[PDB]
């Protein structure tokens, strides 16, 4: 198998800057790679094949260069409309493979979170579940970490993450954290707590509530 | 030169097959190699295998071998690749390409999963609620299937600070949730639901947030 | 745009 | 109290099915469940499912939902364990188990191989060959199929300072190199021997280790 | 899924030494856990279940402790039979997991290894193809860096590692690599060269040979 | 040696 090792993996770029992404390969690949960029819920677009042909309707903004091993792809000019997630493919040898993909994403001043806590709703509790949320919105950038505290301890499993992508307005982005159980376990606990770890600060930001009401 | 079209989304269960085709259009179907390609979150992309509808010759990868069948109508200029003995490993999205061209792929969601309607929980401020400028209210969408579920805040008409998440699935089931942010002003002297609707079900709810006694 | 060449190994 | 017997090794073709067999001797069989474990270098150790001679109850690994059945004959007390669509990546070692007791294990090889005799190379030291108190002398047995081979030197007389490396997959058939090292007195006024033996396809080969011209 | 997390995973020790092997879950079993041993080519054999239960057959010397999510494994005096991988099982809910293994060696003074290079052989070469071996063996650590130069680059595909495992005797390990490449482009090169990094030295340790004859 | 407990979740 040959080895496509594609970096940088993510960078924090502005509109109008000119963006080189690489890709060597375990071997010498003869050229036959192409470069190809894909946006969030859509399809693969290819930019340039065969190393630096550009592909009919593509902007001259996109340039391919490399032989062998090493390969480019620059973007001299960066636009809104180039964000999404760029790969290489070498087509040389089979198996095809694809490298790990670099993400592009609008760098802005570091911005801290904004949590919002939720005990569960009664409705939920008159069904036998309860689901304790935590709303961690409008931050950057995008590296959170988020523990859950019930009476004092961690608690691992039952939480589910979901991330929104870099918003196209402000370019933060935000989280919800759900943390599950049952009724009857919620029922036997107090004080539930969302704590969030992010560059912008060196202690933690909590969020919590007590059951009996705080 | 034109373009490869992709059959439609597949809802099968485990131990089941599916047949996926790839039409393609506006170029020489027999001088160009169809390649079929998968992509899933964990795994990123693969390439499974291929075919050359001029000389009927293909390659597979090693580890789709056993597993995944190619072939191709010169007639209909149409690729196929079949799938066989499913499992949950084996949803994703899957792409034919001609290694230039896409085509828009077609999801395939291996699942035992039956249509569930969702149930939707209003996320009202806890208890006490902050004397802040602005109040974050939120909506949970739980447990339905399959995808898609549609939620606005006041039909549409609030649209400005809301974080619709994307879906996540749990213990076989779809969750999604979404916040509003409105001004101290607003709520709850003004009235703010969620709508969700789901399709599938024919499901269409509406959740007043009230606060919380 | 791009002729067989593209690299069609299974000519 | 006493133990599971596991069918034999598998050779299959890939796309074929196996169902591999566990006999449970020495207690009730049907008050024990039976669990099948995967284990593979690459991914460690899973669980796949597990069934209940007793009940007849059955609980999967999502993963291999639809992949694998379970089944259980109370006359044989012999809990048996099918998958189909083999493709390479079901090659590993299969275990049933009590949770306590552990059967021995059977492997299970998906390859398209067919039976091929091993190429032996004899590896003499390099042109020059230093003045040192000792020599290692190394021996390459190259493309076999399948496991396993033995390779002795001086058909066992020779066995302090030897070293024998795992066989490894390369291209669809196995390889396997061993080294001794033996004073520089030795070699090589005494000749040195590679015996190697590959019972799959009856070859016995010997390789003397000349010094290189 | 309960997640087991296992630690230490290598455990360098001594023949006598008390061992303390650990697994924490990601929440609470109620002692349902197994803890097993597996020795190189051989099947698990279980020791203690239900977390502190010895198995009818195994010495006393092991002894297992723990509740809720901290469960321990102690191995009063450790000898030479005991040596191999020690697994726990989480068997409280559905699907039963695993931790990552703990591997145990006997520790020892570090040996450099003592590396050999061998050019293809003519039988090989009329054949088509060659191989390049190289032999590093008799050393510790295990960690072990190999890099393969031809005409002073470095060459990724065509490589194959194989390590035997802990020496009984001298606690050393040993390790072939293969280089192979066809007999064309073995004759289109001329210097190679096998280069290893080990704890045991600052600068590689660098074996070569020249086709032309050095 | 060991019972159902063991923990026999399918019974």
């Amino acid at each position: 198998d040959i080895k496509m090792t594609q970096s940088p993996s993510s960078m924090y770029t502005s509109l109008g800057e000119r963006v080189t992404i690489t890709c060597k390969a375990s071997q010498d690949i003869n050229s036959f790679l192409t470069w190809f960029l894909q946006k969030p819920g859509k399809s693969p677009k290819t930019l340039i094949y065969r190393a630096n042909r550009l592909m009919i309707g593509v902007p001259s903004r996109f340039s391919g260069s490399g032989s062998g091993q090493t390969y480019s792809l620059t973007i001299s000019s960066l636009e809104y409309e180039d964000m999404g997630i760029y790969y290489c493919l070498q087509y040389d040898d089979f198996p095809l493979t694809f490298g790990a993909g670099t993400k592009l994403d609008l760098k802005r001043a570091d911005a801290a979170p904004t949590v919002s806590i939720f005990p569960p709703s009664s409705e939920q509790l008159t069904s036998g579940t309860a689901s304790v949320v935590c709303f961690l919105n409008n931050f950057y950038p995008k590296e959170i970490n988020v523990k859950w505290k019930i009476d004092g301890s961690e608690r691992q499993n039952g939480v589910l993450d979901s991330w929104t992508e870099q918003d196209s307005k402000d370019s933060t982005y935000s989280m919800s954290s759900t943390l599950t159980l049952t009724k009857d376990e919620y029922e036997r606990h107090n004080s539930y707590t969302c704590e969030a770890t992010h560059k912008t600060s060196t202690s933690p930001i909590v969020k919590s509530f007590n059951r009996n009401e705080c | 030169q034109d373009q490869l079209q992709q059959s439609g989304a597949e809802l099968v269960r485990p131990g089941a097959s599916v047949k996926l085709s790839c039409k393609a259009l506006g170029y020489i179907f027999t001088d160009y190699e169809i390649h079929w390609v998968k992509q899933t979150p964990v795994h990123g992309l693969e390439w499974i295998g291929g075919i050359h509808p001029g000389s009927s010759g293909t390659a597979y990868n090693q580890k789709f071998k056993g597993k995944a069948t190619l072939t191709a109508d010169k007639s209909s200029t149409t690729a196929f690749m079949e799938l066989s003995s499913l499992t949950s490993e084996d949803s994703a999205v899957y792409y034919c390409t001609r290694k230039d061209y896409w085509g828009q792929g077609t999801l395939v969601t291996v699942s035992a999963a039956k249509t569930t309607a969702p149930s939707v929980y209003p996320l009202v401020p806890v208890c006490g609620g902050t004397t802040g400028s602005s109040v974050t209210l939120g909506c949970l969408v739980k447990g339905y299937f399959p995808e898609p579920v549609t939620l606005t805040w006041n039909s549409g008409s609030l649209s400005s600070g809301v974080h619709t998440f994307p879906a996540l699935l749990q213990s076989g089931l779809y969750t999604l949730s979404s916040s509003v942010t409105v001004t101290s002003n607003t709520w709850p002297s003004q009235t703010i639901t969620c709508n969700v609707a789901h399709p599938a079900s024919s499901t269409k709810v509406d959740k007043k947030i009230e606060p919380r006694v | 745009g791009a002729t067989p060449e593209d690299l069609n190994q299974k000519l």
